[PDB]
RNA sequence: AGGACCGAACCGACUAAUGUUGAAAAAUUAGCGGAUGACUUGUGGCUGGGGGUGAAAGGCCAAUCAAACCGGGAGAUAGCU
RNA sequence: ACACAGGUGGUCAGGUAGAGAAUACCAAGGCGCUUGAGAGAACUCGGGUGAAGGAACUAGGCAAAAUGGUGCCGUAACUUC
RNA sequence: AAUUCCUUGUCGGGUAAGUUCCGACCUGCACGAAUGGCGUAAUGAUGGCCAGGCUGUCUCCACCCGAGACUCAGUGAAAU
RNA sequence: CGAUGUCGGCUCAUCACAUCCUGGGGCUGAAGUAGGUCCCAAGGGUAUGGCUGUUCGCCAUUUAAAGUGGUACGCGAGCUGGGUUUAGAACGUCGUGAGACAGUUCGGUCCCUAUCUGCCGUGGGCGCUGGAGAACUGAGGGGGGCUGCUCCUAGUACGAGAGGACCGGAGUGGACGCAUCACUGGUGUUCGGGUUGUCAUGCCAAUGGCACUGCCCGGUAGCUAAAUGCGGAAGAGAUAAGUGCUGAAAGCAUCUAAGCACGAAACUUGCCCCGAGAUGAGUUCUCCCUGACCCUUUAAGGGUCCUGAAGGAACGUUGAAGACGACGACGUUGAUAGGCCGGGUGUGUAAGCGCAGCGAUGCGUUGAGCUAACCGGUACUAAUGAACCGUGAGGCUUAACCU
C-alpha cells in the first residue's frame, strides 16, 4: 500500500524502466534540453543527477561506473569533459523541469527537462 | 447435462 | 510450533525414535505447542528392545523446537530438530531414565524439574 | 532521529569487542535460578551480526551433546556480562547459514591471520 | 446484469449532473510579453515568468 | 485528571537492570497552554481547551489568530478539549507539563491509526480465504455469501464488507508508564500507540482502574 | 531386427487453468501420448440419402444427421397455444 | 463474416555451447504485433519467495513443488527367460 | 466379486482411529466354463489403496513483480 | 411447466429458545466432592481428525461445552461438482428382443460486463436565514461482553475413612479482537555480491544486454505474523426465578392486598467508535464587511456605477492520506519534493597499480568500493506577482430592557 516507497513503475517492468532511463539520460546529456512527459521527467531527474555528481571527480573507476550506467563513451566523454568543469560550483540541482501544455495525441502532460547552463 | 435440470 | 501430524524425535531413551503429535492438549481449538506444553503422541518407530512399542498413544512434553523459545531479554534460542520427552499417560511422569541433549530453563517446574534434573545442558 | 538516538546512546554499553562473522566467540551470560545468580558460557561460531545501535544482535551457533543450538544475543542487553573472541575465522560472507546446512568437517572454517 | 425496465430520461439527466467539465478559472498574464497561459506552464512563445526558455 | 496532547516519536526499548527489555513508545509532550476554559454558566458543561506546538505566522487565519490572542496564549497546531472531572480549576494560559503523568501509573493513548486504504474482507474482517485449488474459479479472496435468500430478501445492516480500513480514531487502554522525563518533556509508555511516527496523540490517565 | 526404447519436426488431445456478449461458433498457456509405422501428408479420383462409409460411437457424409441439403406436392395436418 | 492469438504443401538452413532441425544467445535479414498517458486500492489473471509444520487440504496429493545429464559401481520378487 | 440386497457380513492386516484397500470364510438375494472360467510376465495419459521424497494443497496466509480493474484524452458496443 | 437450478462440502452468516457451557435459584432418597430433576436466563462461546459423495453415524483424541431448530431441508448472477439424473461401456438380474433396474461400476462443457432495492465505503449540491474559520454538547446508532488451570484461605468446614469445599483473592494460559513493528522472522524483481551460457562495447582487463529477477546468496525502508503491547471488567440502577420483613383480608396463618428489602453473564448505564441533514439542522469562541444613486407591478422589488472583506477554491511541490474525490503539510517572509553533504544500514577487502606464482589465483593498497524507500542538515532545482469566487451591517411579530 505504498507507504514511504519511492520510484514510479511507469507501467513498465524493471528492465524496460532501466533501459528507458538509460536512453533518456543519454539523450539529455547529448542535447541538453529534451521534451518528455512529466513523471518521466521527475524520475529522469532522480536518474541523471547522480551521473553529473559522478563526473565531479575524474578517475578511471568513476569513468568506468559512468560507462556502466550509460553505455555510451561519447556520453561519458561529454560528462567528464564538459559537465564536470561546468557544474563544479553548484551542489545539486543540475536540472530544471518546465511544464509545456499537453500532448495532442494522448493528452499527456508535457515537460521540458534541461540543464542549468543555457 | 442434467445438473441445472429439475429431473 | 508443534501442531498435529508433526514428527518429533525423542529426547529420552524410552524406546521410541520417532513420534507423531496427534493432539495439542489444553484448551479448545489450540493450534501450537511450545516447550512448556503437553502433547498427545503416537509412536511411529521404536527400538526393538525398548520400554514402549509402536502404536502406543501416550503423552509427551516438547523440549526442543526449531522455531525456538524467546527469553525476556529479547533473546531467542532455536535448536535444530524438534524433540520431546515421553510421559506416563496419566501419571505425567517421564518413562526413560537418561535424557539426551540440551533443554531449556523455561521448563523449570515440578514434574519437568524431575525431567530437567537429568539433562546435560539447560 | 534526534531523541531516539539520544535515549539509545545513553542506553548503550560503552565497551563491546568488535568481531566479524566466522569468529569463534565465547559469551558469558547471566543465569538466574531464584535466589542465586550464575554465569554461563556459550561458545560457538558467530554466524550473523545485526548492527542497529542499541538494537544490535548477534547469532552464535554451538553444537551441544548431539544437537545444534543457535542463540541470538542482544548486544547491549545487561544479561551479557562478557564477550571474548577465542578464534578468528576468515569467511567472506556477512552471514553463514550454510553452517546450518553443514555438519562435521564441512563446518570448519579457515583462520584469519590478518 | 440486465435491467428489469428502462430508466427514464429524468434519471439519466440526474446521473449526468456530475459530468460537467470545469473551466479554467483564469489564465495568467506574463510580465514581459503579456500572453495568456496556464499557471506554472510556459507560454506558446516559450516564456516563463519573464524568461525566454525554449528557442 | 485531564490528558495532555503529545506527538509520537518512534519506538525503542529500554533495558531494566533485572535483565528484562521492554518496548517503549516515546511521546514528546510539549507544554500545553490552556486557551479557553468552558464552565457550566455559559456552556452547560465544564472543560478546558489546550493547544501545543507552533505554527507559521502567515499560515494562521484571523479567526484563530483572534481566538489565540484573546486569552494569553500563542499559536500552536490544533485545539483540543478535556472534560475536567470534578475539581480542577485552570486559568487561561496555564502551562501544563508532564508531572501529572510522572505521578500516574496507567494511561490511555488515543490516536488516528495508520490508513490501510480500501482493504478487502480478508484484511479487514479476518475472513477465511477459500480454496486455492481443487476446482476454484476466480473466487479466492472474495467475501463468499452475503445473505440468505427470499425470506430476508435483503442484506442486513452491519454486514461485514470491504472498504476503508485504517485512518480512524483508536484508543488503547491501560498502558504502563515506565519513565517520565521533564527536562526532555518526554513520555515513555510501554507498548504500541496508534498512528504513524509524528502523529498527534492524546494521553489521558487510565479510566478502567 | 523390432506395429523395440528416449526424444524434436509431424500427428493427436490426457490433466489443469484461462476464456464462455471469446482473439477463436472447439482456442490459448503449462505439462501430456505416438513418433519406421495397423504411421503421416500433398495432388487427383471413386462410393450418395433408407443410400454411402464406419478398428462400431447410431459416429461421419460441407459449422446440419435414430435418415443431409435444395426445390416441388404445399396455404400437409394441427380436437393445440 | 473482421487488418480474426486458428488453419495451410514443398525448397534453403550461418556462428558459439550442444548428441541434436532440441535449447540459450547471436549473423544475414525482418519486426516492436494501429489507442495512448498516469496512478500504483479491493478483486481477478500470470508468476516469484516464504518462518514452523509437512497432505492435517480435498471426492481424490487436483494444482504446484520435487526429480532430471554423462560415465562408472550396483540392482529384488516375479518371468512367457 | 465391475456380480452381495440384508451390509459398514464376520475374522485378520494396514491406521491413534479405515463404509474404501489387502487376505480369508462361504449365507453365490442373483458366479461359472468360447455371449468363455480361472491364472498370468510385459504393457496402460486405465480404476482403487498404501509408503518415501517433495512442497502455500492446508494450519493461515503474508509480501513482491507484471497484465487488467481506477483516473485522463480518443473511439465506442451488447444482452435486457 | 413461453424454466422457481438439486444432495453434500467451502465461504459468510442470521434468528428462535424447547439452554450444551458459563450465570441465578427450588427440591433431593442433597454429609463433602460429584450428580439427578425442575424454574429463570439467549450476553458471549459452542472441536480436530479416520472412514464414507454423504447429511447422519461409528471411531480416535480433546474441551468449560462439542446445543436443538428456522432462514427456498439459508447461501451455485459467491465457489465446487464427489452423489443422484443425459448421451459411452460393462456386471448381476429381468425380457424372445429393442432394452430396463432408488442395483452396482468406470468416464462425463456449471453462462452472465449489476439498471433498481439492499449492504460496505467515499464524495458533490443545497439547506440550517449576513458570511467565514474552529472547538464541542450530544439525540441516536454500532462494537464489545467467552473461559480454563494453578496457588492462598485450607487439607480447614464436612466425613468412620477414602476423599474434600462454598465464599473470597491473586497469578498464568487458550480461543477472539484492536493496535504497532522496538524485538524475533517473512518479503524486499528499486541494494550489494557470487556464478553459467552467449552477444556486444576494437582487443586485454573491466562492464553491460538477454537466458523466469538466468540461477542463486545476503539484505534497507515499507508492509506484515508466527512477533509484541492492550482489551473483555469493577461499580450503579431497575429487575426474572427465588428468598424475605412487617401485615390484614380470614382473632390464627400468610413474601402482598397497603408498605419495605434483597436477588442473575439477560435490560439501562459504565468502556470504545460514529454522530446536529438530531430539517427538533443545537451551543461556545474568534474574525470580516459602516458607498452612492435611478426605475417600476413602492416589493423580504429590479437595475447601474464604485468597492470586493474575512475566507475559499483553483494552480504548483507533495504526504506512513488516497481507486477518484476527499484529508493533511508547504508555496520563497520557504525544508513541500528532488538533488547535495554528513551519518546510518546493507553487501563484503572495488577498479587500477605492485609483489609471489609457469598458471588458475593469492597478497598489499583496503573493512575497500558501491549503497533504494532511512536519519540530521543545506535554497542548488521546482513550488510566480497575480487573476477567480465570495460582499457592502443582514425580514416580520411579540416580550424584556436601555438610552
Ligand atoms: C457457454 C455459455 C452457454 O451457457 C452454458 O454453458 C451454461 C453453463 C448452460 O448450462 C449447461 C451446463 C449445465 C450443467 O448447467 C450449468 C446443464 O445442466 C445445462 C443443461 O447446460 C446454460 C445455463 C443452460 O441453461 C440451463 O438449462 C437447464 C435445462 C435449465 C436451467 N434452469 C432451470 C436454471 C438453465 O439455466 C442452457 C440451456 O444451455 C442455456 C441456453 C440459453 C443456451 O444454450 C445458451 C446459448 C448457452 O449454451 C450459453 C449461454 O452459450
Amino acid at each position: 500500500m505504498r507507504h514511504r516507497k519511492s520510484g514510479r513503475q511507469l507501467n513498465r517492468n524493471s528492465s524496460h524502466r532501466q533501459a528507458m532511463f538509460r536512453n533518456m539520460a543519454g539523450s539529455l546529456v547529448r542535447h541538453e534540453i529534451i521534451k518528455t512527459t512529466l513523471p518521466k521527467a521527475k524520475e529522469l531527474r532522480r536518474v541523471v543527477e547522480p551521473l553529473i555528481t559522478l563526473a565531479k571527480t575524474d578517475s578511471v573507476a568513476n569513468r568506468r561506473l559512468a560507462f556502466a550506467r550509460t553505455r555510451d563513451n561519447e556520453i561519458v566523454a561529454k560528462l567528464f569533459n564538459e559537465l564536470g568543469p561546468r557544474f563544479a560550483s553548484r551542489a545539486g540541482g543540475y536540472t530544471r523541469i518546465l511544464k509545456c501544455g499537453f500532448r495532442a495525441g494522448d493528452n499527456a502532460p508535457m515537460a521540458y527537462i534541461e540543464l542549468v547552463d543555457r | 447435462m442434467t445438473h441445472s435440470m429439475r429431473l | 510450533m508443534i501442531q498435529e501430524q508433526t514428527m518429533l524425535n525423542v529426547a529420552d531413551n524410552s524406546g521410541a525414535r520417532r513420534v507423531m503429535c496427534i493432539k495439542v492438549l489444553g484448551g479448545s481449538h489450540r493450534r501450537y505447542a511450545g516447550v512448556g506444553d503437553i502433547i498427545k503422541i503416537t509412536i511411529k518407530e521404536a527400538i526393538p528392545r525398548g520400554k514402549v512399542k509402536k502404536g502406543d498413544v501416550l503423552k509427551a512434553v516438547v523440549v526442543r523446537t526449531k522455531k525456538g523459545v524467546r527469553r525476556p531479554d529479547g533473546s531467542v534460542i532455536r535448536f535444530d530438530g524438534n524433540a520431546c520427552v515421553l510421559l506416563n499417560n496419566n501419571s505425567e511422569q517421564p518413562i526413560g531414565t537418561r535424557i539426551f541433549g540440551p533443554v531449556t530453563r523455561e521448563l523449570r517446574s515440578e514434574k519437568f524439574m524431575k525431567i530437567i534434573s537429568l539433562a546435560p545442558e539447560v | 532521529s534526534n531523541i531516539i538516538k539520544q535515549l539509545e546512546q545513553e542506553q548503550m554499553k560503552q565497551d563491546v569487542p568488535s568481531f566479524r562473522p566466522g569468529d569463534t566467540v565465547e559469551v558469558k551470560v547471566w543465569v538466574v535460578e531464584g535466589s542465586k545468580k550464575r554465569l554461563q558460557a556459550f561458545e560457538g561460531v558467530v554466524i550473523a551480526i545485526r548492527n542497529r545501535g542499541l538494537h544490535s544482535a548477534f547469532t552464535v551457533r554451538k553444537i551441544s551433546n548431539g544437537e545444534g543450538v543457535e542463540r541470538v544475543f542482544q548486544t547491549h542487553s545487561p544479561v551479557v556480562d562478557s564477550i571474548s573472541v577465542k578464534r578468528r575465522g576468515a569467511v567472506r560472507k556477512a552471514k553463514l547459514y550454510y553452517l546450518r546446512e553443514r555438519t562435521g568437517k564441512a563446518a570448519r572454517i579457515k583462520e584469519r591471520l590478518n | 446484469a440486465v435491467q428489469q425496465n428502462k430508466p427514464t430520461r429524468s434519471k439519466r439527466g440526474m446521473r449526468r449532473s456530475h459530468d460537467a467539465l470545469t473551466a479554467v478559472t483564469s489564465l495568467s498574464v506574463d510580465k514581459t510579453s503579456g500572453e495568456k497561459h496556464l499557471r506554472h506552464h510556459i507560454t506558446a512563445d516559450g516564456y516563463y515568468r519573464g524568461r525566454k526558455v525554449i528557442a | 485528571m485531564i490528558g495532555l496532547v503529545g506527538k509520537k516519536v518512534g519506538m525503542t526499548r529500554i533495558f531494566t537492570e533485572d535483565g528484562v527489555s521492554i518496548p517503549v513508545t516515546v511521546i514528546e509532550v510539549e507544554a500545553n497552554r490552556v486557551t479557553q476554559v468552558k464552565d457550566l454558566a455559559n456552556d452547560g458543561y465544564r472543560a478546558i481547551q489546550v493547544t501545543t506546538g507552533a505554527k507559521k505566522a502567515n499560515r494562521v487565519t484571523k479567526p484563530e489568530a483572534g481566538h489565540f490572542a484573546k486569552a494569553g496564549v500563542e499559536a500552536g497546531r490544533g485545539l483540543w478539549e478535556f472534560r475536567l472531572a470534578e475539581g480542577e480549576e485552570f486559568t487561561v494560559g496555564q502551562s501544563i507539563s508532564v508531572e501529572l503523568f510522572a505521578d500516574v501509573k496507567k494511561v490511555d493513548v488515543t490516536g488516528t491509526s495508520k490508513g490501510k486504504g480500501f482493504a478487502g474482507t480478508v484484511k479487514r474482517w479476518n475472513f477465511r480465504t477459500q480454496d486455492a485449488t481443487h476446482g476454484n474459479s476466480l473466487s479466492h479472496r472474495v467475501p463468499g455469501s452475503i445473505g440468505q435468500n427470499q425470506t430476508p430478501g435483503k442484506v442486513f445492516k452491519g454486514k461485514k464488507m470491504a472498504g476503508q480500513m485504517g485512518n480512524e480514531r483508536v484508543t488503547v487502554q491501560s498502558l504502563d508508564v515506565v519513565r517520565v522525563d521533564a527536562e526532555r518533556n518526554l513520555l515513555l509508555v510501554k507498548g504500541a500507540v496508534p498512528g504513524a511516527t509524528g502523529s498527534d496523540l492524546i494521553v489521558k490517565p487510565a479510566v478502567k482502574a
